[PDB]
């Protein structure tokens, strides 16, 4: 959790990091939200800083709030599992199946 | 002073040089923070290493405070501590240059000293030049000034002043065009 | 304050930092993004000039 809150604009949100910075195009996971916020990383625009994208609704979300890096991009769960499951962009099942 | 800078501009130098002038004549102090800034100023050209510090930007918050501290904890004017610690917060070190320089002119502009310059075609003599200072001190008599000469102008026995901001022509070659003018357009 | 804290700057700046390799020849990214790098103290470079990355990308 090397990431913090800089700045939340709608759907955009920048993450400020110390040290080591997320790779572009990593995946991004915000803690304390009431659902699990997956924010994709889309360039970094220097100063520490990272311009992300959410995946879910970035509401409720507060400045310094801590982020924690992946250190890869989405993953999400393939296989036959899959099959005949209905996955969600970040490989939640939303089909009440388990 | 009303602890009002001469002038209020919005540009990145202007700022800070503004609120520094502010915040320093407020307090008690002007000349300590005048000295200070320009010592980095006499520093920035003189010493190269110090012009890539200010000038690097992937430099890290933490890494510059290091430096700064490095160069002088004392003999600069609070207000000058406090400003270098407020431009590492805001990544604008790059700027401190700029904002030394802005900041001397603000103190220039305080300070009641002015170079008068006179420009004068032909030579001036010895004894000319006196009857000039008695004319430039008869016409202010309340604030000493400084003399300057430069004699490469166009016009012949003309004299024009420069005063600091402002210009009053007394040449010959005005008086000349202004006849030559006013001749033609008599309209008979 | 004295003029000559240029070599106590210099020695600092040594030491108190890991980096500052040879300027000439190498650079610092400042920010990546839309396909641009924003290249530091990368002097001397021509234009067109070819440069390589870390992960060695031209």
């Amino acid at each position: 959790a090397n990431g913090q809150v800089s700045q939340v604009i709608g759907a955009v949100v920048d993450v400020q990091f110390e040290g080591e910075l997320p790779q572009i195009l990593n995946a991004l996971e915000v803690q304390g939200t009431q659902h699990r916020l997956v924010l994709e990383v889309a360039q970094h625009l220097g100063d520490s800083r990272v311009r992300t994208i959410a995946m879910d609704s970035t509401e409720g979300l507060v400045r310094g709030q801590p982020v924690v890096d992946t250190g890869l991009p989405i993953s999400v769960p393939v296989g036959p599992g899959t099959l005949g499951r209905i996955m969600n962009v970040i490989g939640e099942p939303i089909d009440q199946r388990g | 002073p009303g602890d009002k800078p001469p002038a209020i501009e919005d540009s990145i130098h202007g700022k800070y040089a503004g609120v520094l002038f502010s915040s320093a004549s407020s307090n008690k102090s002007l000349n300590k923070v005048a000295e200070d800034m320009k010592y980095f100023n006499q520093l920035y050209k003189e010493s190269e290493v110090f012009k890539s510090f200010l000038n690097n930007v992937s430099l890290k918050r933490n890494q510059q405070r290091d430096i700064i501290s490095a160069l002088g904890k004392t003999n600069f004017n609070p207000a000058t501590n406090n400003l270098l610690e407020t431009l590492i917060e805001n990544k604008r070190l790059d700027s401190l240059p700029k904002i030394a320089e802005k900041y001397m002119d603000y103190y220039r502009i305080l300070n009641k000293q002015e170079s008068i310059t006179i420009i004068s075609a032909q030579e001036l003599t010895a004894a000319e030049k006196q009857k000039v200072e008695q004319g430039l001190k008869k016409g202010n008599a309340n604030v000493q000034f400084t003399v300057v000469y430069q004699v490469d102008p166009a016009i012949l026995g003309g004299l024009q002043m420069y005063s600091g901001n402002n210009f009053l022509d007394c040449s010959l070659l005005s008086r000349v065009n202004k006849l030559k003018t006013e001749i033609a357009k008599i309209s008979f | 304050l004295s003029t000559g804290e240029a070599s106590v700057v210099l020695a600092e700046k040594i030491k108190g930092i890991t980096q500052q390799n040879d300027i000439t020849e190498y650079g610092t990214v400042i920010s990546i993004g839309d396909g641009i790098a924003r290249v530091f103290g990368l002097t001397k470079v021509q234009a067109g000039e070819m440069v390589e990355f870390k992960s060695g990308i031209r």
